[PDB]
């Protein structure tokens, strides 16, 4: 089985640059290889075969280059039509083996996210449960780290998070972490706290909230 | 009123026999002297000589070698009497028989092609007991047979040779995990022999090729059988016969062309010192009309042994190669076998008479009485006889005047035969009288000298 | 009635190339008549036999001429864990030639094919291919239909089905006035025959140089079957179009089949969907009747009427003696929904081995009277057998019995004079159409100019 | 015009199998190999097989060899994948691949379909208002909880789809054989709670349609 390593697993770009993805096979190929584009829940779209030579309809734009055991896709003038994700296949031995797949995202300045503490609903309480969420909006770029706290201490099981795609307006990133436990538990503890860590700041941005405190 | 013999000299007993066959002499000397010594027989007779002294040889044949002719290999009497003595006297002629009988058996050459690929693999052992069937049985029919054969596949060039795996060119069988020859165009084996044993055992050793199309070119080597005179070994005065088996259809002129072989067949002989047909990768492939050429212009006879699959195929083929037979190969030869037997039946042959050595003073002639037992005078040939037919000739012979020679012989021998008739002749010219010279006259007594037959000088 | 003799021009390749084995005229954008030769056999650049094209443009004087380029290394791809490659040593490229628009289609017809797979193989097979060419931009296509990548076992396994390993593809070649090229493969179907067709403009947008084996979408081969009688018979060793079904917008096929039904031979007529139309057997076997077809209409009437050449037909003479000279078959097409029925006329040949009907051209109106013309070949023909080309009018009851021109070799005995043909061309521009004869032994080309 | 239709989502039981097909419009399915892949999230993409529906011969990765049947239909212009002893590994889009020129190359593929195996019984989803803690700033941002619901989709919007700005609904995430999602909408402080924020669920498997208006905490 021939491996191919895909380069970089993702890129921050903007649009009129030349960007070029890599790909590399454990082994030679000569020029066997596929290069794919799938936009955001999108199928896959067809971009080269046999190394250099574009499916039809495919945008002058796109170039395939390489011989032997590495080869690179370049666009040049970035389209935002552009921004998906790109995978070479590689059909020089069955089974046919695929990259891991490269990201083209859109660059812009740093944001610190908005946090926003959410204890459980009165609905939520009369049924058992008690679900404390928090929503880490608008920050860039994606990496983030929340934590937990129960009065100071770390809580580490049953938190749920959940990322949504790069903003189609503000190209931003946004986070919902739910921490979920038994009411009877909750009850026992009087502060809910969560933590975000972001490059944006070297010190976490902290909200919190004592339970029944109105 | 007189006769030749009184009215010429005649001063001997010799110069009386020099006149005329006729002529006799009377040695008696109780005959008067008013009557002539040298006269007709009846004359003397009639004059009072002695029956006793009367001179008058006849001449006369000997049958001195009489074998009778043969029937049905061990002395072979064609000719009958073998040797004849005739004795003339001057002038005179003498008749004699002779009976010609064709015994010996007719000459016939057969060479025997081999479709050896490998669709004949289950089709060799009938190939190798018809061959062997051929040899056998023909040699009983006739001892002065010749037989030969050779083997065939086809053009070993893409798309009819596998060319792959290199493995797969000395061994064309490579990819089905068995081994056979490598292909070939068109090889001479045997040379027409006389040698049953080793034609049967050669036959024997043949083993399968193989190639990829089921049309085979056979007809490149009916083609050079026929063309190749000094290899195959066909003889002048002998009966022809090509013997072609296979068990599929046959490539035929302008096939070559999916070999990418244009060039037309120039129907010579390209079988080398080396037995193979080397025009096979170069030359397209024979049309019938070349074939029906060559087949006629070196006088050969085709004969298709193909299995039942294909007899209709080739009997179609046969008609446009007018005098071509199609029979089929089987486990039984039987046949085959007729077609040649009967083929054999036809051939007729003719007893044509020349003479050898025949002296300046003699002259022959002949009555010819043939099958049909007519007596055809001048003649000195008969035709359309078969093996066990006896025709019959009438020679007579008249020698010139008497020769000093007094033994010559001369040849009587049929065209083709290794028989003959010696004819020894000796010239009667003396008296029997004679040998009684007397040197001393005793009579003439005027240094005249010897007296013979009642005569002086 | 008026092909100049005297007046000849002689375009000449190398020694043993067999330049003028296939002709055509070619006609660039701008009009101007040119000539295509094909030489099978010319040397390579590594002085091994690949075969080549010629482009000669017209000269009153002739002469040499310039070589239409094309890719000569084989090729190898390791793809789909398997080795394809090509063979192009001794594939006889420009053994057909023929031009459609501004496009020229050469093909080898034993170029070799093979797929290796761990320790099996395809087999070493001729499949044939054609080489495309649009000189006036420099475009280069191939197509090459009966290649593939299934080892020589399962074809073992399926009884020999759809074996396409022999094809033998542009053996014979035409193109329909839309751009459909037909190529006869007549070592198709384990040398039954077959006919590949696609579109010219399909063959060059789905064609990349190293991919091998690739798709054309577009394109319909032609059927294998099990019938006996197809078996064998070079189905496709010859092949032409025309009009045989009254309806214009459906194109007609001819194929010839020499050898078909144990060498009776046969010239089917068919659709585009290779249904079969009309059959038209042979009428004595090994006269390899369907060598040659040709279409055009001679009577005038505006229905095609077809040819067929059996040039080892055997005639009958004095004694039951046959004697081979060739036949020329003419079928006139009747109105209405009427097949074609018996020759209209027989010409046949009288020179013995002369091959007369290996080749027949439609040669237009050559005397401009109204009656398309045509000339048979016969390239041994002739009193000394170095061959003959006679020219032959057309008329209301068919064609003429007696040749209107005769035309001898002014080559050496061997030149095949006549093996190719191709007229309905004014290359000199003089309102009259001319003929080019082939003469592949003498490696060389025949203009012959009609004239007033 | 050459395209793939593949068929439509499967939610399918461990230890079933499913069926899935490819339906060629525009041209025969005949013409080419037709290839399987797989996709999901973390794992990447895996080719499964190949068939050549001219005469049915298949190829497969050693992986599914067992699992996967890749089978065709001429008569009907379909290529199938079956997967027998569905496991939850088995839960990924799948798609089918053809080439374009090149035998062997992978360059029109198919919408894909998407196989769910899970035991899960349909679950209505629990909604819970998301108001803020008890000074405040200048804008605010309120929240919806939907729990415990399967399948997949539900469809959440804000004021019936009034409000699309400010809004963030975070993508479905599973635990224990139950799926749960949230969204964030926030608007300025004038605007809550002076007017009126509802949250409205809309889950089809279950014909549940919940609205949730978010009022502020009181002491
Ligand atoms: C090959 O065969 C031929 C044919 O059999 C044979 O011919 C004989 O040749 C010998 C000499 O070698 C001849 O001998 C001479 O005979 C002369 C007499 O000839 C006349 O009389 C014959 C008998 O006639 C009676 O009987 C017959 C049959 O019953 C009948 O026909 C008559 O009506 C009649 O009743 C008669 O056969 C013969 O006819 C032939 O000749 C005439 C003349 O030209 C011809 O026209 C006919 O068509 C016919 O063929 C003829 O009518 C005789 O005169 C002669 O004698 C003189 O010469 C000898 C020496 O040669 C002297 O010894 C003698 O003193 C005389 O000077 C001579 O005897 C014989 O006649 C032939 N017989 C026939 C039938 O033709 C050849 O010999 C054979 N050759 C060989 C090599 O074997
Ligand atoms: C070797 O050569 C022989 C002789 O030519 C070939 O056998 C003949 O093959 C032809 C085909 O070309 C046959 O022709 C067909 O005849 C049928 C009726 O024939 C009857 O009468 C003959 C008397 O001669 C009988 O022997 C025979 O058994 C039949 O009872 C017709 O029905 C056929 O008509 C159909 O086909 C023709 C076209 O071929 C159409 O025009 C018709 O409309 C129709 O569709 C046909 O005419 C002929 O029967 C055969 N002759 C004999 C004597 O058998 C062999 O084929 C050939 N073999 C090889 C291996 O080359
Ligand atoms: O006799 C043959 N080949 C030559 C033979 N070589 S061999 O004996 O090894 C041999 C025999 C059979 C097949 N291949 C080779 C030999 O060396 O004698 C045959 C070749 C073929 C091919 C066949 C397939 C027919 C097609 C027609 C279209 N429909 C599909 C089937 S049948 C035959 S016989
Ligand atoms: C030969 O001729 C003589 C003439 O004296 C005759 O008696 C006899 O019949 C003939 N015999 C033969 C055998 O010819
Ligand atoms: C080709 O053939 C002749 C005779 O074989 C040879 O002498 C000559 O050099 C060649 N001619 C050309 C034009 O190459
Ligand atoms: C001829 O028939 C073909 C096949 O149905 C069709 O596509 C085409 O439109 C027709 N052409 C004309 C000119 O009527
Ligand atoms: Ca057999
Ligand atoms: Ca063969
Ligand atoms: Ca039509
Ligand atoms: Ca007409
Ligand atoms: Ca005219
Ligand atoms: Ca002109
Ligand atoms: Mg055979
Ligand atoms: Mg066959």
């Amino acid at each position: 089985d021939i491996l191919m390593t895909q380069s970089p697993s993702s890129m921050s770009v903007s649009l009129g640059d030349t960007v070029s993805i890599t790909c590399h096979a454990s082994q030679g190929i000569s020029s066997n290889i596929g290069w794919l584009q799938q936009k955001p829940g999108k199928s896959f779209m067809g971009l080269i075969y046999y190394g250099t030579n574009l499916v039809d309809g495919v945008p002058s734009r796109f170039s395939g280059s390489g011989s032997g055991a590495d080869y690179s896709l370049t666009i040049s003038s970035l389209d935002s039509e552009d921004f998906a994700d790109y995978y070479c296949v590689q059909y020089a031995q069955l089974p046919y083996t695929f990259g891991g797949g490269t990201k083209l995202e859109i660059k812009r300045a740093d944001a610190a996210p908005t946090v926003s503490i959410f204890p459980p609903s009165s609905e939520q309480l009369t049924s058992g449960g008690a679900s404390v969420v928090c929503f880490l909006n608008n920050f860039y770029p994606k990496d983030i780290n929340v934590k937990w706290k129960i009065d100071g201490s770390e809580r580490q099981n049953g938190v749920l998070n959940s990322w949504t795609d790069q903003d189609s307006k503000d190209s931003t990133y946004s986070m919902s972490s739910t921490l979920t436990l038994t009411k009877d538990e909750y009850e026992r503890h009087n502060s809910y706290t969560c933590e975000a860590t972001h490059k944006t700041s070297t010190s976490p941005i902290v909200k919190s909230f004592n339970r029944n405190e109105c | 009123g007189p006769n030749i013999c009184t009215t010429r000299g005649v001063s001997s007993c010799q110069q009386c026999l020099a006149v005329s066959p006729m002529c006799a002499w009377c040695s008696d000397e109780a005959l008067p002297l008013g009557s002539p010594r040298c006269d007709l027989k009846e004359n003397l007779l009639k004059d009072n000589c002695a029956p006793e002294s009367i001179e008058f040889p006849v001449s006369e044949a000997r049958v001195l070698e009489d074998r009778p002719l043969s029937d049905k290999s061990s002395q072979v009497t064609q000719v009958s009497p073998q040797r004849i003595a005739l004795r003339l006297r001057p002038d005179d002629s003498k008749n004699f028989s002779i009976q010609v009988r064709q015994v010996e058996d007719y000459p016939v050459d057969i060479y025997y092609l081999m479709d050896l690929s490998y669709s004949m693999k289950d089709d060799l052992w009938s190939i190798q007991n018809l061959g062997t069937k051929l040899a056998t049985q023909m040699r009983k029919l006739t001892s002065n047979l010749r037989i030969g054969f050779g083997a065939f596949v086809d053009k070993p060039v893409s798309p009819y040779m596998y060319i792959s795996p290199p493995e797969a060119l000395e061994n064309p069988c490579y990819d089905m995990k068995t081994t056979c020859l490598p292909m070939f165009g068109y090889k001479h084996v045997l040379t027409l022999t006389d040698q049953v044993t080793r034609f049967n055992e050669e036959v024997k050793k043949q083993s399968v090729s193989r190639n990829r199309d089921a049309p085979e070119g056979g007809f490149d080597a009916i083609m050079q059988a026929t063309v190749c005179d000094e290899k195959i070994g066909w003889r002048n005065d002998a009966s022809h016969l090509l013997v072609f088996t296979t068990d599929a259809k046959t490539h035929i002129a302008l096939d070559g062309r999916l070999a990418g072989i244009v060039q037309p067949n120039d129907g010579q002989c390209h079988v080398g010192s080396d037995n193979h047909y080397s025009a096979s990768t170069t030359m397209d492939y024979p049309s019938l009309g070349l074939m029906t050429e060559k087949l006629s212009q070196k006088n050969i006879n085709l004969i298709f042994a193909v299995t039942e699959n294909v007899v209709n195929l080739y009997q179609n083929y046969s008609e446009l190669i007018p005098g071509t037979t199609v029979g089929v190969l089987s486990m039984d030869s039987s046949n085959v076998l007729q077609l040649i037997v009967d083929a054999y039946g036809k051939i007729r042959s003719k007893v044509e008479l020349e003479v050898r050595d025949l002296p300046e003073e003699l002259s022959l002639s002949f009555n010819a009485t043939c099958l049909n037992n007519e007596v055809i005078p001048g003649l000195k040939s008969c035709m359309g006889l078969k093996i066990g037919d006896t025709v019959s000739f009438s020679i007579e012979a008249k020698v010139r005047g008497c020769p000093q020679e007094k033994e010559k012989s001369f040849t009587i021998k049929p065209v083709g035969f290794k028989d003959s008739l010696i004819v020894q002749v000796t010239f009667d010219c003396d008296c029997a009288c004679q040998a009684q010279a007397e040197p001393n006259s005793h009579r003439c007594n005027n240094g005249n000298g010897t007296f013979e037959c009642g005569v002086c000088r | 009635l008026n092909l100049d003799p005297v007046q000849l021009t002689f375009y000449a390749g190398p020694n043993g190339s067999q330049f003028g084995f296939s002709l055509d005229f070619h006609k660039d954008s701008h009009g101007r008549v040119a000539i295509v030769v094909g030489a099978p056999r010319t040397l390579g650049p590594s002085q091994e036999e690949t075969g080549g094209v010629f482009l000669c443009p017209w000269r009153a004087e002739g002469g040499q001429c310039p070589s239409l380029l094309f890719d000569l290394r084989d090729e190898t791809r390791n793809v789909g864990s398997q080795t394809l490659q090509t063979f192009k040593a001794r594939q006889g490229l420009g053994a057909s030639v023929v031009s459609w628009s501004d496009v020229i289609v050469a093909c080898a017809p034993w170029q070799h094919w093979n797929v290796l797979e761990k320790t099996e193989e395809a087999e070493k097979t001729p499949v044939g291919s054609c080489f495309l060419a649009q000189p006036e931009s420099g475009r280069r296509a191939e197509y090459s239909p009966c290649r593939g990548n299934t080892l020589s076992r399962i074809y073992v396994e399926n009884d020999f089905s759809w074996d396409k390993r022999y094809c033998e593809a542009g053996f014979s070649s035409v193109v329909t006035q839309a751009g459909e090229l037909v190529l006869g493969a007549p070592g198709g179907y384990y040398f039954l025959g077959l006919l590949a067709q696609a579109p010219v403009a399909d063959i060059f947008s789905s064609y990349r140089p190293g991919i091998l084996l690739w798709h054309v979408s577009s394109q319909s081969l032609s059927f294998d079957s099990s019938n006996p009688e197809y078996f064998d018979g070079y189905w496709g060793y010859s092949v032409a179009v025309g009009e045989f079904d009254g309806d214009l917008n459906t194109t007609e096929y001819v194929v010839g089949a020499p050898t078909w039904s144990w060498t009776l031979g046969a010239v089917e007529i068919l659709d585009s969907y290779y249904q079969r139309l009309h059959r038209l057997r042979g009428e004595q076997m090994a006269s390899y009747f369907g060598h040659s077809v040709a279409v055009t209409d001679v009577n005038g009437d505006g229905r095609h009427d077809l040819l067929v050449g059996a040039p080892l037909y055997m005639e009958s003479r004095a004694d039951r003696k046959l004697a081979e000279v060739g036949r020329v078959y003419l079928f006139l097409q009747p109105r209405g929904p009427h097949a074609l029925g018996a020759p209209s006329l027989l010409l046949t040949g009288t020179q013995l081995y002369g091959r007369f009907g290996s080749a027949i051209a439609p040669l237009g109106d050559l005397d401009r009277d109204g009656y398309n013309d045509i000339a048979v070949a016969a390239p041994y023909g002739g009193p000394s057998g170095r061959g003959q080309v006679l020219v032959f009018l057309g008329q209301s009851e068919g064609l003429r019995s007696r040749p209107s021109q005769v035309l001898d070799s002014p080559f050496p005995t061997g030149s095949a004079f006549g093996f190719s043909l191709r007229g309905a061309v004014d290359i000199d521009d003089n309102g009259y159409p001319d003929l080019i004869v082939g003469a592949y032994g003498a490696n060389q080309v025949a203009v012959y100019r009609a004239q007033p | 015009e050459v395209q793939l239709q593949q068929s439509g989502a499967e939610l399918v039981k461990p230890g079933a199998s499913v069926k899935l097909s490819c339906t060629a419009s525009g041209f025969n399915i005949k013409d080419t190999y037709v290839h399987w892949v797989k996709q999901r999230p973390e794992q990447g993409l895996e080719w499964i097989g190949r068939i050549d529906p001219a005469n049915g011969y298949t190829k497969y990765d050693p992986k599914f060899q067992g699992k996967a049947t890749i089978t065709a239909d001429t008569s009907s212009n379909t290529a199938y994948l079956q997967l027998s002893s569905l496991t939850s590994e088995d839960t990924a889009v799948y798609y089918c691949v053809r080439p374009l020129y090149d035998y062997y190359a992978m360059d029109y593929w198919g919408q894909g379909t998407s196989v769910t195996v899970s035991s899960a019984k349909t679950t209505a989803p629990s909604v819970y208002p998301l108001a803020p803690v008890c000074t405040t700033g200048s804008s605010v941002t309120l929240g919806c909880l939907v729990k415990g619901y399967f399948p997949e989709p539900v469809t959440l919007t804000w004021n019936s789809g009034s409000l699309s700005s400010g809004v963030h609904t975070f993508p479905a995430v599973l635990q224990s054989d139950l799926y749960t999602l949230s969204s964030s909408v926030t608007v300025t402080s004038s605007t809550w709670p002076s007017q009126s924020i509802t949250c409205n669920v809309a889950h089809p498997a279950s014909s549940t349609k919940v609205d949730k208006k978010i009022e502020p905490r009181g002491p």
